[PDB]
């Protein structure tokens, strides 16, 4: 069960062209950037086993995204006029698009979606024949998309290509994509007072980004301050879950972890 | 616009002149696409412009051949210094990327040894046969287009100034006039059939409209005869009665 | 490196019989496009596939796609003469910026003919020319290699305020010896 | 549109120890619109050579980044995290801590 | 690879 995505954001900046940003994630890794305001804009690697990619697939990408760039400036001012919003605001034009694969390799489902200013705009429905659009902007261009048949358009890439190029990083991957790493876990103590401390499990280093941390008091689920999942910056994660206990009771205190690199679920206790 | 332009429709270019084929694509379409048709044959590749970027120029066959387009709208192949084997169609198409491929209606280019070669067709009426009348009550005009040069024509026909398809076929194919000559002329037929009635009465006109695509306002012409530009050539009949 | 083959050449089919026509890749293709091209026109888009083994249908139009993704078909189920052209199948490869065109099939559609009639009759120049008309499909005309005898080959025109149809031949240069070079019907009439 | 404040969290690489050499990490999500200006601090002075995640975002449509340096933790030195964003009247900074 | 394929809103 795997994924790829691209995320591509455009930003008017009145005054100073847009700004076109891409990023292509496989599951949770990123492997690919574009941006439109670097030196010289280019595709460039963001995970190992791209790296080996040639010449020619850098260069393609790079003029797709140029290309892109330049449509979704004409889609601004489009969106600026369906608004009525002036010439002087900043704007937002975002679209994620790419496909999901089950086990079997074979096509689970297609993406393709955008948003305006943070919010829902238009989306092809998952029979990959309709869209949903927000409001009443959205209706023209959805109503322009019918009558170019726009969703038959995106079927070639969303059901064929899009899964060939995720096999092929797959294989070219395999060693980091296929497998998955386990969080390094522990436990740690922290007094509030001589009467009250904050037990803490740590779960750190771990890829896939999906992970259950739970506390347990004598065994009774304690639903425990939990943070948000955060990268390490090497494209594993952490995070934690913590409990505020009275001193002396934190023998009373278990933390359960459970994530797909584990072969079993572990549990924790402050010694 | 709608739909992809490209000019002109017909070309006739003297072997050793260079040629410029104009195409402009669908409004906004930031693909193009340079394909040559052979007659009677299907597409090659040629060259792919992303927007003014020419992408991909692996199908250009020599240096000869040259595509821009400049302001990454209209596009220009260009072929230099014509010979025989460039005659074919050259189709334009413009796309979003793989999206929405369309093409152009192509420019037909005949590359000519010597453009005294080029004559517009004589045009002739043949009236329903009587005896066809009264065996099968209907009647069959005959429209014959003769003696043209090159293969660039167009024949339609026009009762009571109204274009007409109900009853007509067109050869698909002329003939050669002299077979064994590579400088041949060329024939065609049309036929259009009617009830005995329509063609009994002397109200109903009937015309048979060649257009013929020939030498351009450019082109130079030293012959003691009309220059063969580009015209229409007609043969008419009305209905008869008794 | 790639060659996309069409076949056959031509196909030539009775009016409300079947046609079929292949299209090979020796690649694997990404997906596949069919085209129609109008006598004296240009490809116009019919269907794109897809996905390996898939199935479209389309009016009186079946298209498939192979499992391994280097062979299509087209199929047309009661052929009428409206179908006549070239059918021109094309290939995309991911990471090429090139449709890839096959080399064509055209569709020849002989009309069927209810009550063949078949005679040869002559018509004057408005200011002189031999019609062969009503025959059957099954007749061929053929070419002399006189030096002014031209004979043109047979065309269908459809009457169609009156749902009739009829071939018919002409040659110029007597309307009884102009198409001896052809085997005609022996009841041809000669008026 | 609707403008959300980013959330911030300052954190290391891997457990500190003072004197090993590790990684500061400023992670920034949830925002919008995307405009974004973040540093990373030693005893109130900015970091000077400091790396940074390309803009992306999450299922809900708002933006995240990761800004990174490399760092050797000690005991008496402080290290934050400074953001500016349309949604603070004034720049936020958020101090690093080891337990967290 | 990213789509080959470009539109407008």
């Amino acid at each position: 069960s795997h994924s790829m995505r691209y995320f591509y954001t455009s930003v008017s900046r009145p005054g100073r062209e847009p700004r076109f940003i891409s990023v292509g994630y496989v599951d949770d890794t990123q492997f690919v950037r574009f941006d439109s305001d670097a030196a010289s804009p280019r595709e460039e690697p963001r995970a190992p086993w791209i790296e080996q990619e040639g010449p020619e697939y850098w260069d393609r990408n790079t003029q797709i995204y140029k290309a892109q760039a330049q449509t979704d400036r004409e889609s601004l001012r489009n969106l600026r006029g369906y608004y009525n919003q002036s010439e002087a605001g900043s704007h937002t034009l975002q679209s994620m698009y790419g496909c999901d694969v089950g086990p079997d390799g074979r096509l689970l489902r297609g993406h393709d979606q955008y948003a305006y200013d943070g919010k829902d705009y238009i989306a092809l429905n998952e029979d990959l024949r309709s869209w949903t659009a927000a409001d009443t902007a959205a209706q023209i261009t959805q109503r322009k998309w019918e009558a170019a048949r726009e969703a038959e358009q995106r079927r070639a890439y969303l059901e064929g290509e899009c899964v060939e190029w995720l096999r092929r990083y797959l294989e070219n991957g395999k060693d980091k994509l296929e497998r998955a790493d386990p969080p390094k876990t522990h436990v740690t103590h922290h007094p509030i007072s001589d009467h009250e401390a904050t037990l803490r499990c740590w779960a750190l280093g771990f890829y896939p980004a999906e992970i259950t941390l739970t506390w347990q008091r004598d065994g009774e689920d304690q639903t425990t301050e939990l943070v948000e999942t955060r990268p390490a910056g090497d494209r594993t994660f952490q995070k934690w879950a913590a409990v505020v206990v009275p001193s002396g009771e934190e023998q009373r205190y278990t933390c359960h972890v459970q994530h797909e690199g584990l072969p079993k679920p572990l549990t924790l206790r402050w010694e | 616009g709608a739909g992809v332009s490209q000019s002109p429709r017909y070309k006739v270019a003297k072997r050793g002149q260079d040629v410029a084929l104009r195409c402009d694509p669908i409004s906004g379409h930031v693909s193009l696409f340079w394909y040559q048709q052979a007659l009677g044959q299907g597409p090659e590749f040629l060259t792919y412009f992303q927007n003014e970027a020419q992408l991909d120029k692996s199908g250009l066959p020599s240096d000869r051949f040259f595509a821009e387009r400049p302001e990454g709208s209209v596009s220009t192949l260009k072929i230099q210094r014509t010979q025989q084997e460039d005659s074919a169609v050259y189709l334009c198409a413009s796309s979003l990327g793989q999206g929405h491929f369309t093409f152009g209606s192509g420019t037909r280019l005949t590359v000519v040894e010597d453009l005294k070669n080029v004559f517009p067709p004589e045009v002739a009426v043949f009236e329903p046969s009587e005896a066809e009348i009264s065996h099968t009550q209907k009647a069959t005009l005959v429209c014959l287009a003769t003696g043209f040069y090159p293969d660039h024509v167009e024949l339609s026909w026009w009762v009571n100034g109204k274009e007409v398809h109900s009853g007509v076929c067109t050869d698909p194919q002329p003939l050669k006039e002299q077979p064994a000559l590579n400088d041949s002329r060329y024939a065609l037929s049309s036929r259009l059939r009617v009830s005995a009635t329509f063609w009994q009465n002397p109200r109903n006109h009937f015309r048979c409209q060649v257009q013929f695509y020939g030498l351009s306002e450019n082109d130079e012409w030293t012959q003691d005869r009309a220059k063969p530009v580009t015209q229409i050539v007609s043969a008419e009949a009305w209905g008869r009665a008794d | 490196g790639q060659q996309v083959m069409q076949i056959p050449q031509y196909q030539h089919v009775q009016e409300g019989e079947d046609f079929t026509t292949y299209c090979n890749s020796s690649t694997t293709l990404s997906n596949i496009q069919w085209y129609k091209q109008r006598p004296g026109g240009h490809p116009v888009f019919l269907i794109q596939l897809v996905k390996s083994g898939e199935v479209k249908k389309q009016k009186r139009l079946t298209f498939q796609f192979g499992e391994a993704k280097k062979n299509s078909s087209l199929h047309i189920t009661a052929t009428q003469t409206t179908d006549v052209g070239t059918y021109f199948c094309a290939g995309y490869t991911s990471g090429t910026y090139k449709y890839i065109f096959g080399t064509g099939t055209r569709l020849k559609v002989l009309a069927n003919i209810q009550n063949p009639d078949p005679a040869v009759y002559q018509l004057r120049d408005s200011k002189s020319v031999c019609l062969f008309t009503d025959f059957d499909s099954q007749t061929n005309v053929s070419q002399s290699k006189d030096s002014d005898v031209y004979i043109t080959d047979k065309c269908v025109l459809d009457m169609r305020s009156m749902d009739f149809k009829s071939n018919s031949a002409v040659a110029w240069s007597a309307c009884a010896n102009a198409f001896n070079n052809s085997i005609i019907p022996e009841d041809t009439f000669f008026p | 549109m609707i403008q959300r404040t980013p959330k911030i969290q300052v954190y290391s690489r891997h457990p500190a120890e003072n004197g090993k050499s590790n990684f500061l990490n400023c992670y920034v999500s949830g925002f919008h619109p995307s405009d974004i200006e973040v540093d990373l601090l030693k005893n109130g002075e900015r970091i000077e050579k400091v790396e940074h995640s390309d803009l992306s975002f999450s299922k809900d449509w708002s933006f995240y980044l990761l800004y990174y340096t490399e760092f050797t933790p000690t005991e008496k030195d402080e290290y934050a995290c400074r953001v500016n964003h349309v949604t603070l009247s004034q720049p936020k900074i958020v101090k690093w801590d080891r337990d967290m | 690879s990213p789509r080959w394929y470009f539109y407008y809103l």
